[PDB]
């Protein structure tokens, strides 16, 4: 029952992070924490098992000097330490309880997601996309520091024929955009408006599309 | 060092079809030692199957598993919306502990052209001296398609980033964004642009073109 880790770390390169996994709804000192790691649109790769009651470790060799386990049974919380960060750290950190099924891995965290970057906040610049029965128009969103923004149109009142695809890191900034289909005979005589939020700069920017 | 093959790493099914996942092992695992894992994107994984054939809590029954040695599998009589997500094996009969590349599980639905739009650099983006044109390729089926850019009739590779979205979960289409960046003296030195999207609906191309100026 439960496992509450962090949602996101930001660390620079060369840098260490400590991300914290605490148990709740059982006996924590019965079941061992596995650490597993997963790169963007990637699969899984273990890091290391951690025995709770007694502290000792094993590694999967790959992370052995990149990863310390540890636990500390009187707050009912693993950790993993990542020493020496480079951009191929940056990945979704998982830990999950093994679990008396033969070591089966039956409890999970929602998951830590590092981002291994030397980056400043920096708010984004935001384009319209406006062409040269239905028309297709869009917003180009970049040059953004970090994830995520947010994008509607006609602040959502366009809800359906969106389309807001994922962000791209473009040097070490993000770039991403949006499009919207109407029809015809709505654009340009009602007004189609981006709505852009940038949470971390504490900006948003609106910007219409005109011919 | 046991390797887990998915094969293959990618399996379309429609809905009502029995499907299998297949886990393969380059030594022999002990049954009791191989489990399965379902993730969906954004989600953490989940507990699907363990040790083979035991369905794990709030499993559906129309999940099967069996296998032995080298040859496991996970079995769906009668595919459901719901079960489209990446599946993975893993093994514990050995150290160190690995998981197979994973199998996604996409629905299969009637194939469709992409609705292909290009866009020039807006003119706020040209007063920073960046220069950006965008092409969306949208709601088409299945994933596989190829993106061209020609800048005055010659193919650039240069300075282009892509991006999916994840199978539309209402209409089971993809869609695509395709971006080619250049300087503005870059953009002003030529003038005709084109995004060609190839894509197993048509022999030919779908075509988007203009001219700045």
């Amino acid at each position: 029952v439960k496992l509450q880790e962090s949602g996101a770390e930001l660390v620079k390169p060369g840098a260490s992070a400590k991300a914290a996994c605490e148990a709740s709804g059982y006996t924590f000192t019965s079941y061992w924490i596995h650490w597993v790691k997963q790169r963007p649109g990637q699969g899984l790769d273990w890091i290391g098992e951690i025995n709770t009651s007694s502290g000792r470790t094993n590694y999967n060799e790959r992370f052995k000097n990149k990863a310390t386990l540890t636990v500390d049974k009187t707050s009912s919380t693993a950790y993993i330490q990542l020493s020496s960060l480079t951009s191929e750290d940056s990945a979704v950190y998982y830990c999950a309880r093994e679990g008396f099924g033969n070591q089966s891995l039956d409890y999970w965290g929602q998951g830590t997601s590092l981002t291994v970057s030397s980056a400043k906040t920096t708010p984004p610049s935001v384009y319209p996309l406006a062409p040269g029965s239905m028309v297709t128009l869009g917003c180009l969103v970049k040059g953004y520091f970090p994830e995520p923004v947010t994008v509607t149109w006609n602040s959502g009142s366009l809800s359906s024929g969106v389309h807001t695809f994922p962000a791209v890191l473009q040097s070490d900034l993000y770039t991403l955009s949006s499009s919207v289909t109407v029809p015809s005979s709505t654009w340009p005589s009602e007004t189609v408006t981006c709505s852009v939020a940038h949470p971390a700069s504490s900006t948003k920017v609106d910007k219409k599309i005109v011919p | 060092d046991i390797i887990l093959t998915q094969s293959p790493a990618i399996m379309s099914a429609s809905l009502g079809e029995r499907v299998t996942l297949t886990c393969t092992a380059s030594s022999s695992v002990s049954s009791s030692y191989l489990h399965w894992y379902q993730q969906k994107p954004g989600s953490s994984p989940k507990l699907w199957i363990y040790s083979t054939y035991n369905l794990a809590g709030a499993v559906p029954p129309r999940f099967s598993g069996s296998g032995s040695g080298t040859s496991y599998s996970l079995t769906i009589s009668s595919m459901e919306a719901e079960d489209a997500a990446t599946y993975y094996c893993q093994q514990y009969h050995r150290s160190p502990w690995t998981f197979g590349g994973g199998t996604k599980l996409e629905i299969k639905r009637a194939d469709a052209a992409p609705t292909v739009s290009i866009f020039p650099p807006s003119s706020e983006q040209l007063t920073s001296g960046g220069a950006s044109v965008v092409c969306f390729l949208n709601n088409f089926y299945p994933k596989d398609i190829n993106v061209k850019w020609k800048i005055d009739g010659s193919e650039r590779q240069n300075g282009v980033l892509n991006s999916w979205t994840d199978q539309d979960s209402k209409d089971s289409t993809y869609s695509m964004s395709s971006t080619l960046t250049l300087t503005k003296d870059e953009y002003e030195r030529h003038n005709s642009y084109t995004c060609e999207a190839t894509h197993k609906t048509s022999t030919s191309p779908i075509v988007k073109n203009f001219n700045r100026n």
